[PDB]
């Protein structure tokens, strides 16, 4: 089960934001994926989190951050820009032979002018 | 690793009966260890992505950096939205793909009858398809009756009862219109 959070996050652009994105069970087999939404609402890979280091795909800016307790992470938007309006969530997946892709609910960033 | 995994093509319109291909490439230049590569396709229902066990990986295609899964005879049930995976190494990235399935509304069974009694007589067109069907007959001002069915494979079975009094010489065209696919079909009747 993942959880991502707040569902709606509005801030200026320049403001580095945060999501929470929440796991009922962490283990560290378990690869974290951040992903972005399209128009068309297909997921697009924004950063990774595995072997404890987060690996952004194209934009460092963002960064994922595993809290002490090991089942919360930071998702971090450095440096907001107004192009990274849109809709954000979480999935997971283990190594495992038998594996499901499991998703958190999408949650709404939007950054405005100055 | 910066791995990731892209959908060329994001609805697939199928006809049932037929195959597809569901493809989805990825990053070679990132997972060189073409070794250790897993690529999987699930499906989504109940909220929840299992393995499809009706796809088969044309692994083949898998050195070009092309994951393509193969269903023979897609079906009403193989419609809906999948999910490719591939893991290589350390990282994974996925994509959602839907199937959207089509059957033409291509054999309109036909009856003619007269009503004992009134002086009426009673045609009928009925064809099974998918999606469901609208029905119309050509330059009949009287209202039919059209009614629908699913069928144990899952199409739609569309019957259509037009009752008037025959008008001299004149044919009766039923004409089934798949919106959802676009498509006009139809049958004469001759009274």
């Amino acid at each position: 089960s993942l959880t991502f959070y707040p569902a709606w996050l509005t801030v200026s652009e320049g403001a580095n934001a945060t999501f929470t994105c929440s796991l009922s069970n962490w283990s560290e087999d378990l690869m974290l994926n951040w992903n972005r939404l399209s128009p068309s609402n297909q997921t697009e890979k924004q950063a990774a989190f595995s072997n404890g280091l987060s690996q952004p795909v194209q934009d460092a800016r963002f960064q994922i951050i595993q809290l002490p307790n090991r089942h919360d992470f930071h998702m971090n938007i450095l440096d907001t820009r107004r192009n990274d309006s849109g809709i954000y969530l979480c999935g997971a997946i283990s190594l495992h032979p038998k594996a499901k892709i499991e998703e958190s609910p999408g949650a709404e960033l939007v950054v405005t002018e100055r | 690793m910066l791995f990731t995994v892209t959908a060329p093509k994001e609805v697939y319109t199928v006809d049932v009966g037929s195959s597809v291909s569901l493809e989805c490439d990825f990053d070679r230049r990132e997972c060189t260890e073409l070794e250790g590569i897993r690529a999987s396709l699930q499906k989504v229902e109940n909220d929840t992505s299992l393995q499809s066990e009706r796809a088969t990986l044309l692994e083949e295609q898998l050195p070009l950096g092309k994951a393509l899964f193969h269903i023979p005879s897609v079906q009403v049930r193989d419609s809906g939205q999948y999910r490719c995976l591939v893991i290589c190494g350390a990282a994974w990235d996925y994509k959602y793909l839907t199937v959207k399935v089509k059957a033409s509304y291509m054999r309109i069974d036909t009856r003619i009858l007269e009503v004992p009694g009134t002086g009426e007589v009673q045609l009928t067109c009925q064809a099974r398809g998918y999606p469901l069907a609208e029905v119309s007959w050509q330059n009949v001002s009287v209202p039919a009756n059209t009614s629908h069915i699913r069928t144990p494979e899952g199409l739609y079975q569309v019957t259509s009862v037009l009752r008037l009094k025959p008008q001299p010489s004149r044919n009766f065209s039923c004409m089934f219109w798949n919106a959802h696919m676009k498509e006009l079909t139809s049958a004469i009747i001759d009274p």
